[PDB]
């Protein structure tokens, strides 16, 4: 004698994919700073968090199949483009350039690194001449024959970045629609997959900074109580390893040259910002890292790889295997200037079981972001000297070699994907759909 | 292109013989490949000058085909075949490559006896 | 005490908080996101409301039905269910048998609608 | 065919002289205008020219201080103006009409192929019509 | 069986399967016109429920009311309808008076929702 | 007898709504985008669920049908959307210098192709290149040996993206919730009136957006008899539609082996010229079989006299003329546009075998598609020889009409507006709007 | 008419509830339509959902098992239903609304389990 | 004793902000002339809007903080931008001009107002150029250092106003969405703020003409009983005064020249409409106002301004203080021409305890409209003579000065802000949202 009773509002959820919506704080919203990740879209965020802890609850996570990371990738790309739409398009810059080396005050380290180029142009009127010049970096010009052209001419014409917009990452919060929930894993020992005994639910995620980097994760969130190593198929060789630090390593970067701007007029109401001329002497850009606090950190990373790779295996670190400058170098931008720096000084050692390091960097102004083809961007020059300081919170590593069962392991820096930079933040979160109807047996009957 | 020089200052030719006068150019004088801008004029005594050859090989209308010119890129010469009494005069080579345009110094021709 | 908080507690203790979950089921080309999302929310809520409405449970959070509980579905004693089990466990045991049950609930309803109308007509 | 010039001139120093050179009716309007100077033993020398389009006009910097050329389009009259004459300015002045080649040695084009601006350069092909002379004599 | 499958069955037999129809009423070229359709379907669906909600039938597929039938609308007997007709053509016959009948059903409802509460306020 | 209220009654009435597309999921495996936007179109159902309706005698009408009008706008809108990311050939409007091609030519093709050379732009703004391309006679006009492209005095054309395909794919039309699509199943339905065999479907059958003129290709066949359909059968200003009960194959080919050539006219965008022709140059044509075509006309006449009398003489003629877009059989064969002289088919008089009929066809590269003036498309050439085989399943006819005479009826091919094509497929279907509320007397009364 | 009794007394308006209830629902100008429509439907459903958990769910007038706290208001019924107005009533009791709304939720659940316990003893 | 009772449908409301939508007069639907701020694509208004009176209900109004004016301002600008997206862009027109005076037959006052300019423009063939001429008003050109340019060439490129779109102000009705209501203040002596002892409810607002003007409100709605003076804070100089007349005074305007429009083709499918020549004598454009009627209307305004500043204070009127043409002159457009008239002859008087006023006017063709910089429009000429008659129904004034006492007040015209114009129409409306849930005490107790 048992009859079906139907309940509405039961706490049951199921894995699902849905379109999250962005939220942001009001500091930039109140004054219209116009960041690339503009607040015009994201709604004002809640005045305070409303997280709820769930006792007795166990849930199965997987950081590597998360739909959140894919939905963040597309939106970051889309928000980037819509910011570049109104800006002037530098189609008239594809002419023949006549360039000569700058010889005034040059450090031997960068003989012939930037050039003094001149070319014909029109003024604000269609039918009047104008001859202009500008300094260009050697990576942006390719010889055609002492005649050159910009690297991008034979593929596409790309848009100058509007001077009043900024690339600085402001945190953006990802909040779930009605009928859905976000489960956050609070386990300190989590390895990115398997059950999480300390689940809790939150209205929506913490502030995430959309930083762009390679071979090193900058301005991120630190692990707790121990360095963490996350990989899905650790015994592979085509699977990257994500390392998260428990204490930052500080990196300082600078571009000592004192550059000067020059606003050229090309067409009605359009301007081109040339590099003018440099005050002082030309020197190499570089970044600094502490020799003591960096090899005190590699000693903590190795002691975790010793777990996955034997108690007496001899580890080894080496520089990038090769490829394009965007993948073999620690790329980033600070102060609106794009850096491509040589990390061969850091990944060089063997572990057998002040003297701050300097990394020389090269600058560029023709930018191909998101690994797309046929679409670049031109970075206007920045007045004065620029400097920046940032945390280092993680590495992207790629193993190689299978010649022996276990004698040594050689690790090199990665950079073959961009979602890796955001799987380091969205690893605690997952989205679930709520199914509130349930039927259970109990002794009851419909009277009458 | 500034200065042009002609090698023979005076020339004597027996009737029935051929004649040759060469004009030397300081600079290229060639625009590109097919075009050479040199011309040859004659100023018979007590008369106005006259056009004989232009573009360094082309012959003017009304000029008997005994006048033939050849040369390119800083070497030119005007040939007359079986010269006649009326060939006495003075010949100037003119260059049209770059302003100001200049004349040669002049080669003087006389019937031999 | 808050939204979804009783997900790990006994089944009987979880049913005391149905209202907390019940309240939260509802609330330029780039921004069509914030419109696609809301329309979806409305039509999902209306699907559950209709599904209850054609069972006889128009506005009831805990609605009784006359459908006998086939023992082949689950064999537990009521103490084994309402005291020492969680709703996220019960979902695992009945998932296969769920789709058919909504049929029996729907079959039993219109029978009453036809029956009661006849009994009123008998007046 | 031929051109006809004004008769000989004899002017004392310091004064000015106008020389005329006219074509039969309107038989030569598509040919450019040139002026040449002859001094016995000094050879032929080139003074200046006017393009038939009217877009160009130059004079050698040797003579540019005093000489000036005019072309009365309506009457088809060509004038050579000499001022501040000296004993070395005695010569015989010819007028010539000839052809030219105009070649676009450089051009900057728009996105859709339209021309913004270009530099056309004039090269001299030949001097094919000539005048008779004007024996300007400078004496006390 | 089947959606609208009873359109040709008799008025009396087609009324036994009302659930199949009601359950089917709410189930960038082609990206912006799609949404303009989905919202309309929900808009129409709530129009019906609102009407049923102000006649007291807010949760039933069959509902009877205290509004007397007027022969001036249709004087025919059940010996002439309900077993020898189809719903498709009854709509044609009775359409001329629908605007009226929907109105009586309203006043006839507040006529009940007050007299009911007047008893609880007295006893 | 008290008023009852019923919800969910099966009642409906006619009304217009926005149908949405549905396409086979199996087509996604092709991976190649097409004009008809399979990705935008909704995925279709695994299989249809058609339901028969007994006793039902709905009234249909094919001429005042809102479904066809919607399909017209959808097709045009999809067409325009596909040409946005392609190249705008603005720099192609320049003076051309052309000479006749007389190298290994036949008599009939003499003067139909021209050899044009012109200056053109390149990737650098201060340089130009001299190139040549073969152009058909119909595309160029003279400027009184100097020519220009015909469209230059009207507007600038958009080059068709070389990757997309013009190949039709079936699209299903579906009704939104609360609406239904009724389908007629009478085998002798003349387009209007009762349909004693109605049924309802979730979506229509797969319909191919084929574009044609004077002959319907790749369509649906009738059953057991040739069906004639018209609105006002004694009106000379009305078109007549004929649907065959069996198809007659038409083979079309372009024998020339011509080669595509690429020219760079700007940064990142190229123009596709015709390079040369290998071997002899011949004329394109289409073939029909005399034995099979003739018997089809004999079936077509039989049903025509049933309207115009048994004793009436009937004739077929070759149309009263017009522009090539309307006076010829125009269609698309593998990415190349044809225009065929159909005079060989419609030439007969009726009074009551391995052979062929050859139709000489011309080709055109500047296309105005939907009878608009202002939007033109440039179809790039196609490498090698091409061939097409297709059903003929219909025929569009117009009547000249006799004045004071009745013993001879002469018909000609027409073509009308493009939406006459899809009336041949959507004649069966109509959209209805459900009305779930009803009131009826019963014995019931409410208690208390 | 619609809102045609906004100046009448509370008792007088109580028989005009239906006129309001019927009116609660149903390219620059184009994008305006979609925003407005989806705002109206969502507002309508919140009232219906909220009015449903309280146990009424189909009714415009509905009694409840929650007594009236004197602190919310003390004035007499001869001083409310015949001399106040709804626009004036919302001014008297504004702060308490969200506190009262939290009571009817519990009162109904007690009924739901009680009229379910009072069915299991059979 | 008393149990709570919940009522659904109680009449109550609260101030709110929402998106209103346009409704159009159905009688203008058939025109299909495609004017700016399309009255098509609006929801057609019903023939009899329903006004509902609310007896003895008092409501607070505030016209200055009203949000409706902000929406209308944002809508009108949005409509204006779309209306000239498709058609021609005058980038080729930014060349050097060679101009000379025009003096064929000119009045002494128009001595040097317009000039005859010649420029070398492109042809539909990209490789050819043509010499053309046009007449430009002196305000539209500037010397480069007789070489001129259009004023905008150093600021932006203008879009040609689109020849077949009309600028007429068709009335627009604003409707509220379901669940919101609009209230109208029926009081006649309402000064814009505070209680309104007579209110009513409407479905949608009356027709509002989007008339754009400065220093005078044209074709507006009149007052009912008396001339009304309105302001936020009369004791502040820096805040404008709005006046509403009880009667109209006619203003007649005309450009008395016989213009000729000449088409110039600058590209495939694109044409530039230049002004060719004047058929007859050249005269100044002007507007007329009745001297006897302006002399009395200002009599009332002073009579109504004595209620604020005293029975005895001397009140003076002075012409515009100073500024650019857009603000310092009375601007408007009739037909298609944009007038900038000199109102120094209207505001000239001093008040202590058949003739016509002829205001000279100037014309412009390069228009900035909404006080934006970098966005521009070009208005093509109109053939023939143009004349217009209009109401005047309000003034926008600003008082100034005042030192140690109010001894002589002075007023001047102003009001370059375009949203003060519509605030004179939407001063009687406000939008509220309905809250149909109410809880009240009653004896009634639920059954169980
Ligand atoms: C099918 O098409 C025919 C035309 O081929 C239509 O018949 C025409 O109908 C019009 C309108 O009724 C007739 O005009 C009237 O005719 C008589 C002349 O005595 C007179 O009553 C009026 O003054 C008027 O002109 C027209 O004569 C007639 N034509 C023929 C040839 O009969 C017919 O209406 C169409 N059918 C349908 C259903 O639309
Ligand atoms: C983890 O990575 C290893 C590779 O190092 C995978 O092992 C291989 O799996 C494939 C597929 O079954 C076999 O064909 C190979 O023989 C395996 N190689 C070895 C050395 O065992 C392993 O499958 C991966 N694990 C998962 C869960 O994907
Ligand atoms: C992560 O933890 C899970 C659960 O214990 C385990 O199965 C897995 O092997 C661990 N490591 C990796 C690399 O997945």
């Amino acid at each position: 004698n048992l009859w079906v009773t139907v309940y509405y509002g039961v706490p049951v959820w199921k894995d699902a994919e849905t379109t999250l919506f962005c939220a942001s704080d009001a500091k930039a919203y109140e004054t219209e700073k116009h960041n690339v990740w503009a607040t015009h879209a994201c709604v004002p965020t809640d005045p305070n968090p409303q997280e709820i802890h769930l006792e007795n609850v166990t849930e199965e996570f997987n950081m590597w199949k998360n739909n959140m990371v894919e939905q963040m990738h597309t939106d970051i790309i889309s928000l980037w483009d819509q910011s570049l739409k109104p800006c002037v398009k530098l189609t008239p810059l594809c002419v023949t350039l006549q360039c000569t080396n700058v010889t005034n005050n040059i450090t031997d380290d960068m003989r012939g690194e930037l050039k003094n180029c001149s070319f014909n142009m029109t003024t604000e009127l269609r039918d009047k001449k104008q001859k202009v010049y500008s300094l260009f970096y050697r990576l942006d010009v390719v010889q055609i024959n002492k005649e050159y052209r910009l690297i991008n001419c034979n593929t596409s014409a790309c848009t100058q970045a509007c001077p009043k917009v900024s690339f600085e990452p402001i945190p953006i919060h990802y909040c779930a629609p009605a009928g859905f929930a976000i489960l956050k894993c609070k386990d300190k020992k989590f390895n990115g997959t398997g059950p999480c005994p300390s689940v809790s639910t939150v209205q929506c995620t913490h502030g995430i900074k959309p930083v762009v980097s390679t071979q090193l994760l900058l301005n991120g969130s630190l692990a707790e109580e121990e360095v963490m190593i996350r990989s899905e198929n650790i015994t592979n060789n085509a699977k990257n390893i994500l390392v998260q630090f428990n204490t930052p390593v500080q990196i300082n970067c600078t571009r000592p040259n004192n550059n000067t701007r020059k606003s050229i007029r090309i067409g009605p109401g359009q301007a081109f910002y040339a590099t003018g001329d440099i005050i002082g002497d030309i020197r190499q850009a570089h970044c600094n890292v502490s020799k003591a606090t960096w090899n005190e950190t590699l000693g903590k990373v190795v002691k975790q790889l010793r777990k996955h790779f034997g108690n007496n295996t001899i580890i080894r670190f080496a520089n990038s295997s090769g490829g394009d400058l965007e993948v073999t170098t620690h790329s980033f931008n600070c102060g609106g200037e794009f850096f491509y720096c040589n990390t061969s000084g850091l990944f060089n050692s063997t572990w057998i079981s002040n003297d701050s390091i300097t990394l020389p960097c090269r600058i560029k102004q023709i930018i191909n972001m998101w690994q797309r083809i046929g679409q670049c961007m031109y970075a206007p020059p920045i007045q004065g000297v620029i400097r920046c300081v940032s945390n280092i919170t993680g590495l992207i590593l790629t193993r190689d070699g299978g010649s022996t069962n276990s004698t040594t392991e050689t690790f090199r820096p990665g950079g073959g994907d961009m979602r890796d930079n955001w799987r380091s933040e969205l690893y605690k979160y997952k989205v679930v759909k709520i199914e509130p109807l349930g039927v259970a047996p109990t002794r009851c009957k419909r009277r009458v | 292109d500034f200065v042009l020089t002609q090698s023979p200052h005076s020339l004597s030719v027996t009737p029935g013989e051929s004649a040759s006068i060469s004009c030397k150019s300081s600079h290229s004088l060639i625009h590109g490949d097919r075009n050479n801008y040199l011309a040859w004029y004659v100023q018979k005594p007590g008369r106005s000058p006259q056009l004989l050859i232009y573009l360094a090989s082309s012959r003017a209308s009304g000029v008997p085909d005994r006048f033939s010119g050849s040369g390119s890129d800083k070497d030119f010469t005007l040939k007359i075949s079986r010269v006649e009494t009326e060939d006495v005069g003075t010949y100037y080579c003119m260059q049209g490559r770059e302003s100001p345009w200049t004349f040669g110094q002049g080669t003087k021709v006389d019937i031999k006896r | 005490l808050g939204f979804l908080g009783a997900a790990g507690s006994t089944m009987g203790a979880a049913s005391m908080t149905l209202t907390v979950q019940a309240r939260n089921l509802l609330s330029t080309v780039w921004g069509i996101k914030q419109l696609q999302a809301r329309v979806l929310a409305v039509e999902r809520y209306l699907r559950d409301q209709q599904l209850l409405g054609i069972w006889g449970c128009s506005g009831k959070l805990i609605c009784c039905t006359n459908v006998p509980w086939n023992s082949s579905w689950s064999n537990r004693n009521l103490s084994e269910i309402w005291d020492n089990m969680t709703w996220l466990q019960w979902d695992k045991e009945i998932s296969n048998y769920t789709q058919i049950i909504y049929g029996l609930l729907e079959e039993s309803q219109n029978q009453q609608e036809k029956n009661e109308q006849d009994l009123l007509a008998l007046d | 065919a031929q051109l006809t010039q004004s008769g000989p001139e004899v002017r004392k120093p310091g004064t000015s002289v106008k020389v005329s050179c006219k074509a039969p009716g309107n038989t030569l309007k598509t040919y450019d205008l040139h002026w040449v100077r002859s001094v016995p033993g000094q050879g032929l020398q080139w003074m200046g020219w006017i393009s038939h389009e009217g877009d160009k006009k130059v004079i050698v910097e040797r003579f540019k201080a005093k000489v000036t050329i005019d072309w009365d389009r309506s009457t088809n009259t060509a004038y050579l103006q000499l001022s501040g004459l000296t004993s070395g300015d005695t010569a015989v002045y010819y007028c010539a009409k000839g052809s030219k080649h105009r070649l676009r040695d450089y051009a900057l084009y728009d996105d859709d192929g339209a021309l913004n601006w270009a530099v056309d350069v004039d090269y001299l092909s030949n001097l094919e019509f000539w005048g008779q002379g004007t024996a300007v004599t400078v004496s006390s």
